[PDB]
């Protein structure tokens, strides 16, 4: 079952619509970009130690290149992901307004109205 | 789901034209000429209404016109006509090209006894117009009422509240 | 002429069918007589099983092998 | 300039067979789209009328529609005949 | 899975032999074309499953004109009756369902 | 072979698999399959033995049978609704035909039995091809047409494959036997969500596809293609071994590896419907998998097998083919699951 | 109709020719006369042993062959269309692709029978 | 019920199929192959498709001339076997036989589903056309539109003939 | 459906049921190959005539197109099948196990 392949308005090929630039970008410092940089690092040692290589010190270009295209790729796929769940968001709270007998909001009950069975321990 | 409407056998009588084809390839330049008209009325009436039911009377009509265009050939062209259908019947594809000599004769008897003129090559491959006081059906499918569309995506764009919301993650 | 002509011979041929299965359908119980099997009640071109369906099989051998057989 | 004359020369020699199949495919490549008899087969193709032309309801204002097959408007096939 | 390069591009591959009411050569119509053609018009734009209910009577139609089964089914029905009627000898069928009509052109 | 012949092959092969994923007609993605088909034949027999031609001959004698069944539903499907456009399939028994030619393709259980045979039949990088780019053009049209799926058939098949690719490792020494069973249960995993979620269809077959070319590309560096050949790598290339051993972790599906990841948010989309006991009979025999792989790890990393004299010469040397994204496919391999809340823009 | 009327004449006189070959002489058989011909000597194998096909690559060649001349049979009614720039440019790409397809076998030696 | 040509002519195609079915030997598989193209050609002409069914045969008749040759070079033995020299062919052939006249009493008796459907019979002429248009064959203009509408279909054919040359070159390579 | 539907699609069922049981020889299995796209042909064909689809008459062409590049995959396959064992036997493909 696919939930969001055809939304009206969805252009084929375009991995980020128009309606995204009015979200605010993903901070430069954020922990998942960050992350992602780890992960060209982690990409640029192994490199260097599976080629026998001096791992820690062997290319600082090679490891450069590997950490920005890492954080490169990451941000937009952040981009598009937070897109995403944005859109999810939007279609759940239109639909739940556009059908409000199927959401009522039922009279609110305190506790001291309330019969909840006691169950003793011993 | 409804039982189908059909004319009465008193409906569809009709006096007929009881040629060949030959025949009716002999004198189909000029048939086209003459009778434009109800023909072309008739053929409005069966693309527009797209039911055989509703161009009866117009169907008649060409039938008339027909009749009235054979009469005609008989009273003023009978024996060149004549020959020239014999010629254009003895032709197992039915060629106009293999008898000229009784076309000719024939064309010439048609333009001094009636003033008719034989159409020139591209002219009753014409699209034409035709002014009728038919109305213009306005349902004619016979179309139920389209369903009404999902209403559609309105407002503007705001972050997800709480973030992805999956599990232990926080963003 | 023979869109006319064709248009007049498939309503008579269809009403003469009409016509003999009323003569012929009034024994069973819940038949509605020309009653049609689409839920449309739009103009339907003839299936030739409904126009040749009551006829002998010398005329529905030419009206379907006709023209492929003429050689 | 000089050697693919000689090469020309040598297949002429060794392989007619080839040389002629060869010009033959090239000129049948390119002669077509430097004729002016193509849109010539073109019009032609366009005006045999292999279906029937239905007629346009007069909402009385096509001036460029006939009203009658033998009526100055309309196309003209008198540039076939010519042909 | 489905990249619809086609309608990104607007290049269409191969829509034009999808269905049976698309542009035929010299305007040659399919045998249901106004059936295929209704259906499709009316379950345009609603989606795959609010098509599948409100466009039923449509699609059954569009199906009867393909395969044709209730006609036959009729069609025997009138027939088997009619043969059962002649046996017992109580229909007396016409003369032009005989061959000894009088034919129009 | 020349080798502008084996790109041209390669192209021919990846345009197939594409002219299927774009098409919008029937008769355009089953001519894709057969361009595929055609194309991947001879890649198969590129090293040629008589193994090579015999895997070639059951290969092309499975996808073809199973393309015969394909075009049948297809002109079923024509008959019982004039529609060429790739969609809810109005026919059943067309549909199940479908169903059948395309597990047949993937090589899902029943027809499994192919697989294990082809894979060993052919070298590393043609098994590496069969393992990874044959699998798109199948679950591409299963996805397409998840809607008017049957699930009793497809959770069978699934669940078949599951149980058999565990099973069926089990018993192998011969690394390409290993890798074509785990492939059989990835798939059962692939088609068990299938009819619930086709953005977890798609996220396991990333998944899978990345740590198969890493361990394929392991694999062909230290050029082992049994248990006893792979146990002499730790005295050449120890870091090899160690990376093959965290691989084989993460293809288990142990937490915190990017293995787990799939497996963890199918379980999660089964119990959003009712479906409960299925996810966890299929976790419990994925716990098979997880055996052979530890066996593997043990022979060839955790513990020291027994060397050879000539070994000493072979250290002098370096490895000259450089594989450039092989560290890229470990870390994909290994550490993503904390970027898992990404799986959002596959949909 | 007509076809098989003739279909069904040429069938039956090849039959009543066999017939009567077959039973108007005088048939004298014994196991020498009817013995397989190789010169006067006994053949020293059998007849149904495997026989080589030195130009199999060929005969393959020619399935292909063939379905090419199934796609340009219709090319008669093809001239008639509208449209005749790009029916023209299609033709000339399917009969450029076949004569790529034949210099291709022709130069990698695939029309050399086998020795 | 008129002349059962077509039903006649699709019970000898099926006959055909059975006879290539058991597998008696390639020589004689081959002619039944031979056989169920000929009848096939007659079936579609019935229907008004002169050009398909010409073609499929001129077609198969190449491709079983081709598999003759392959089967005097790479599939004979000594007693080649027919349809009554061995137990498991002919009873194959006689199993396809009693299916096929089993299927045939069944549909034709009642009006039952198989397995997809059902069926009364009545003769394939009931769902003809009566259209009466044309100076052209129709079956001709829409084959005839693969060179103005099917720009796609020719060029991934003639892709996939030269790429099937090629491959046949590299299959039969050897070494 | 009419009976000559029902019976092109018992002539697929047969060619397939016989590709599915192998006896000796391979080329049996390639000529239920060839049935099975004769018998599709047929059906297509039918189809497409009896709804008129003009721009469907084309489609059986390209299916017998590809049926001629499936025939001579098998038979360059069997082709080296047969000079690795000097027979076409099925029986002689046993090298590689499940
Ligand atoms: C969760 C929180 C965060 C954690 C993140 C995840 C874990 C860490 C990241 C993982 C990946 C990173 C490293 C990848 C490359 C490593 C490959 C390697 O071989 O390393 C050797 C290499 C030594 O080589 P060398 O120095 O060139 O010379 C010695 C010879 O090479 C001598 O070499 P040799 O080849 O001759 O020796 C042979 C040896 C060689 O074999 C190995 O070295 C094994 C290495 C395999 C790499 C791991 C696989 C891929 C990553 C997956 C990890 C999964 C983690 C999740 C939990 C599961 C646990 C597995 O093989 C054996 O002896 C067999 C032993 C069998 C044991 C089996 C266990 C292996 C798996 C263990 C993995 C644990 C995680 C990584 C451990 C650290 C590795 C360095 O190690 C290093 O020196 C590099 C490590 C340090 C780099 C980071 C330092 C950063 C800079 C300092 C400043 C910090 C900034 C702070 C900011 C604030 C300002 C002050
Ligand atoms: C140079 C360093 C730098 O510039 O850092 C600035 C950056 C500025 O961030 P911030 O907004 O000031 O920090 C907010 C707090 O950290 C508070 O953080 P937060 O509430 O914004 O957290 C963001 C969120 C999203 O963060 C992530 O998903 C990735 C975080 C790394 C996961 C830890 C494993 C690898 C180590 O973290 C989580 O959802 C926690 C789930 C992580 C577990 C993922 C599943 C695997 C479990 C372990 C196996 O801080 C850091 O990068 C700290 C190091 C990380
Ligand atoms: C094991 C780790 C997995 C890694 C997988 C590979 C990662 C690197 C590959 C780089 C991807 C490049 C593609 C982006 C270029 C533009 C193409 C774009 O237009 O494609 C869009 C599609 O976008 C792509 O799908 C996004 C690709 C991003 C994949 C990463 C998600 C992995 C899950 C979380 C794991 C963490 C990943 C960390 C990476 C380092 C089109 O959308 P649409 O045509 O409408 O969808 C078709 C399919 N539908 C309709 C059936 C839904
Ligand atoms: C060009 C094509 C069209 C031509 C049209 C004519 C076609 C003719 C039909 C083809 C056959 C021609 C052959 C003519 C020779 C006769 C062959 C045979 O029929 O005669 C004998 C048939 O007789 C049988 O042997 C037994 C006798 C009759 C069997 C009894 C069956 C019950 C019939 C009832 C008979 C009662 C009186 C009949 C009048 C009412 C066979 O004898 P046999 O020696 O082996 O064969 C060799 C013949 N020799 C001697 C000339 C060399
Ligand atoms: C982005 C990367 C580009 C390079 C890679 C391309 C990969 C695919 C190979 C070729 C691209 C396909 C695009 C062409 C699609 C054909 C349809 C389109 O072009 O329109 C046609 C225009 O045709 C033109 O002639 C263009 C086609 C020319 C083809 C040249 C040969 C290119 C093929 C080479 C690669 C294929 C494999 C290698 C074999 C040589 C029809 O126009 P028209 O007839 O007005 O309208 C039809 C509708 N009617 C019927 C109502 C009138
Ligand atoms: C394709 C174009 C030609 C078509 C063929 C038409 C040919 C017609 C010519 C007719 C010629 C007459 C045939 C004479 C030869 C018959 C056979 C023959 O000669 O055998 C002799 C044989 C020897 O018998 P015995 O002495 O008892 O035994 C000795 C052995 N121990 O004698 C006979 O059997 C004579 C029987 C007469 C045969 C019948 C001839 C009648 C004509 C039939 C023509 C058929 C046309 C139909
Ligand atoms: C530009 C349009 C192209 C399309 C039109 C052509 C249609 C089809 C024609 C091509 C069919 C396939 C071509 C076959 C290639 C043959 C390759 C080959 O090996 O050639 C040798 C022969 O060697 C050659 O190559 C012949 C000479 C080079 C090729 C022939 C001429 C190439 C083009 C020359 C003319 C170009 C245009 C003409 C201009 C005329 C100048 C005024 C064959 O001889 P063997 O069989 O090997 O002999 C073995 C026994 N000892």
């Amino acid at each position: 079952m696919t939930m969001m392949s055809g939304r009206p308005g969805r252009v084929p090929l375009q991995f980020l619509p128009n309606e995204a630039r009015s979200l605010p970008p993903p901070k430069l410092t954020d922990p998942r970009l960050v992350y992602m940089g780890f992960l060209g690092y982690c990409s640029g040692l192994i490199d260097n130690a599976i080629r026998r290589r001096p791992v820690v010190s062997a290319g600082l270009h090679r490891q450069l290149l590997y950490v920005t295209s890492f954080v490169f790729f990451g941000y937009y796929l952040l981009k598009r992901q937070d897109y995403m769940y944005a859109l999810r968001d939007h279609d759940m709270f239109a639909y739940v307004k556009s059908h409000p007998e199927d959401f009522p909001e039922k009279d609110k009950k305190t506790y001291g109205e309330i019969l909840e069975e006691f169950h003793p321990v011993r | 789901p409804g039982i189908v409407e059909l004319p009465t056998l008193e409906d569809l009588k009709v006096q007929e034209v009881k040629v060949s084809s030959s025949v009716l390839k002999a004198a189909a330049h000029h048939y086209g000429a003459q009778c434009d008209k109800p023909n072309k009325e008739f053929m409005l009436c069966r693309w527009e209404e797209k039911d055989p039911r509703r161009c009866l009377e117009e169907g008649k009509l060409v039938n008339q016109c027909a009749l009235d265009f054979f009469r005609q050939i008989k009273r003023h062209c009978a024996e060149p006509f004549t020959e020239y259908w014999t010629c254009i019947d003895y032709s197992g594809l039915q060629l106009f090209r293999h008898c000229r000599k009784q076309q000719a004769k024939f064309d010439e008897c048609v333009l001094d006894k009636l003033g008719w003129v034989r159409p020139d090559l591209g002219e009753l491959s014409k699209v034409t117009k035709v002014k009728t006081d038919r109305p213009l059906p306005e349902n004619p499918y016979h179309s139920r009422a389209r369903p009404e569309p999902n209403p559609e995506a309105e407002g503007d764009l705001k972050p997800a509240k709480h973030g992805s919301r999956l599990f232990f993650w926080t963003m | 002429l023979f869109q006319a002509e064709k248009d007049r011979r498939v309503l008579q041929m269809l009403r003469e069918n009409l016509e003999e299965e009323a003569i012929i359908m009034k024994d069973v119980p819940d038949w509605k007589v020309g009653e049609s099997v689409f839920h449309t009640t739009r103009w339907v071109t003839p299936m030739m099983g409904e126009l040749y369906g009551l006829r002998t099989n010398e005329e529905i051998l030419s009206a379907t092998y006709g023209f492929i057989w003429y050689t | 300039a000089g050697r693919i004359a000689s090469f020309l020369k040598n297949a002429w020699a060794k392989e007619p067979v080839l040389v002629a199949s060869f010009a033959i495919g090239g000129l049948a490549i390119i002669l077509p789209s430097l004729s002016p008899y193509t849109n010539y087969a073109i019009r032609i193709n366009r005006a045999t009328p292999y279906n029937y032309p239905v007629p346009l309801r007069d909402d009385g204002n096509m001036p460029d529609v006939p009203s009658h097959p033998q009526d100055p408007q309309g196309p003209s096939l008198e540039w076939l005949k010519n042909l | 899975p489905f990249f619809d390069v086609q309608k990104r591009l607007g290049l269409d591959l191969d829509r034009w032999m999808t269905i049976q009411s698309a542009e035929q050569p010299h305007k040659i119509p399919g045998r249901c074309h106004a059936f295929e053609k209704e259906w499709i018009e009316c379950a345009h734009g609603i989606g795959g499953i609010r098509a599948e209910k409100e466009c039923k009577i449509e699609f059954d139609d569009f199906v009867e004109c393909l395969l044709r089964q209730k006609t036959m089914k009729r069609l025997s029905a009138i027939k088997r009756q009619r043969d059962k009627l002649i046996k017992e000898g109580k229909y007396t069928p016409p003369p032009h369902h005989l061959g000894k009509e009088d034919p129009r052109p | 072979m020349n080798p502008i012949i084996y790109t041209t092959l390669i192209m021919t092969v990846m345009s197939g698999t594409m002219l299927v994923m774009i098409s919008s007609h029937w008769l355009l993605i089953w001519i894709g399959f057969e361009m595929n088909l055609l194309a991947m034949i001879p890649v198969l027999m590129k090293n040629f033995n008589p193994r090579a031609t015999e895997a070639a001959t059951k290969y092309f004698l499975t996808q073809a049978t199973a393309s015969m069944m394909l075009m049948m539903a297809i002109i079923i499907n024509l008959l019982y609704s004039g529609q060429w456009t790739i969609t809810k399939m109005f026919n059943p028994v067309a549909m199940t035909m479908m169903t059948m030619a395309l597990a047949m393709k993937l090589g899902l259980s029943p027809f499994h039995f192919w697989v294990p045979e082809v894979t060993q039949g052919i070298s590393l990088q043609a098994g590496l091809l069969l393992l990874t780019w044959q699998k798109l053009a199948p679950l591409s049209v299963l996805c397409q047409i998840s809607q008017s799926i049957n699930p009793n058939l497809m959770l069978t098949m699934a669940m078949l494959s599951i149980l058999i690719g565990g099973w069926g490792g089990l018993n192998q020494t011969q690394l390409r036997k290993i890798m074509a069973y785990s492939s059989i249960a990835h798939m059962g995993w692939m088609t068990a969500v299938l009819p619930y979620n086709t953005t977890m269809t798609i996220l396991n077959l990333l998944i899978y596809i990345t740590m198969t070319l890493a361990m394929f590309m392991l694999l062909i560096h230290s050029s082992a293609t049994t248990t006893l050949s792979l146990s002499h790598t730790w005295n050449k290339m120890p870091v090899i071994t160690s990376l093959m051993m965290v691989t084989l972790l993460s293809m288990g599906g142990l937490p915190p590896l990017s293995g787990f990841m799939p497996k963890w948010m199918i379980i999660q989309e089964m119990t959003k419907n009712e479906s409960i006991i299925m996810p966890t009979l299929m976790a419990m025999t994925a716990l098979l998998n997880l055996y052979f792989y530890m066996r593997l790890a043990y022979s060839s990393s955790l513990t020291m097998f027994p060397s050879t004299n000539n070994m000493k010469m072979k250290w002098q040397f370096e490895h000259t083919k450089q594989m450039k994204l092989l560290p890229t496919m470990i870390v994909l391999s290994t550490l993503v699951l904390p970027m898992t809340p990404a799986l959002s823009s596959l949909n | 109709m007509n076809i098989m009327l003739t279909l069904l004449t040429n069938v039956t006189l090849a039959s009543l020719l066999v017939l009567i070959a077959f039973w108007l002489p005088q048939l004298n058989a014994y196991s020498e006369k009817t013995s397989p011909y190789e010169c006067g000597f006994d053949p020293m194998g059998s007849a149904r042993l495997p026989f080589s096909m030195k130009f199999f690559l060929v005969a393959i060649t020619f399935l292909l062959f063939d379905l090419e001349i199934a796609l340009l049979l219709p090319l008669p009614w093809a001239s008639q269309t509208n449209n005749l720039k790009t029916m023209l440019t299609m033709a000339l790409f399917l009969l450029i692709l076949l004569a790529a397809s034949l210099a291709y076998e022709w130069t990698q030696k695939g029309l050399e029978w086998a020795e | 019920m008129t002349m059962y040509i077509a039903f006649i002519l699709s019970t000898i195609f099926v006959i055909g199929f059975v006879g290539f079915s058991s597998k008696p030997s390639p020589i004689y598989g081959g002619l039944g192959l031979i056989v169920s193209g000929g009848v096939g050609c007659g079936i579609v002409l019935n229907f008004g498709g002169s050009f398909l069914g010409l073609m499929v045969f001129l077609i198969y008749l190449g491709g079983m001339l081709v598999v003759f040759g392959y089967t005097t070079a790479m599939a004979t033995e000594m007693y080649p076997e027919v349809w009554v020299s061995n137990k498991t062919v002919f009873g194959a052939f006689v199993s396809g036989l009693m299916m096929e006249f089993c299927m045939v009493y069944y549909a034709l008796k009642e009006e039952e589903v198989e397995i997809i459907f059902k069926f009364n019979g009545l003769g394939d002429w009931v769902i003809y056309d009566t259209g009466d248009s044309g100076f052209f064959s129709e079956e001709a203009m829409g084959i005839a539109a693969l060179y103005s509408y099917g720009t796609w279909l020719v060029i991934v054919t003639g892709w996939s003939l030269l790429i099937g040359v090629v491959v046949i070159m590299e299959i039969t390579r050897g070494n | 459906m009419p009976l000559v539907y029902m019976n092109i699609i018992m002539a697929f069922a047969i060619a397939l049921a016989g590709l599915l049981m192998y006896r000796s020889h391979l080329m049996s299995s390639l000529l239920c190959l060839e049935g099975m796209m004769l018998s599709l042909f047929i059906m297509s064909t039918l189809i497409i005539l009896n709804t008129h689809f003009t721009l469907a008459n084309m489609m059986p062409i390209i299916l017998l197109v590809f049926a001629a590049c499936e025939a001579a995959l098998g038979l360059s396959l069997l082709v080296m099948v047969s000079n690795t064992y000097g027979t076409d036997y099925v029986q002689n493909l046993n090298l590689l196990q499940c």
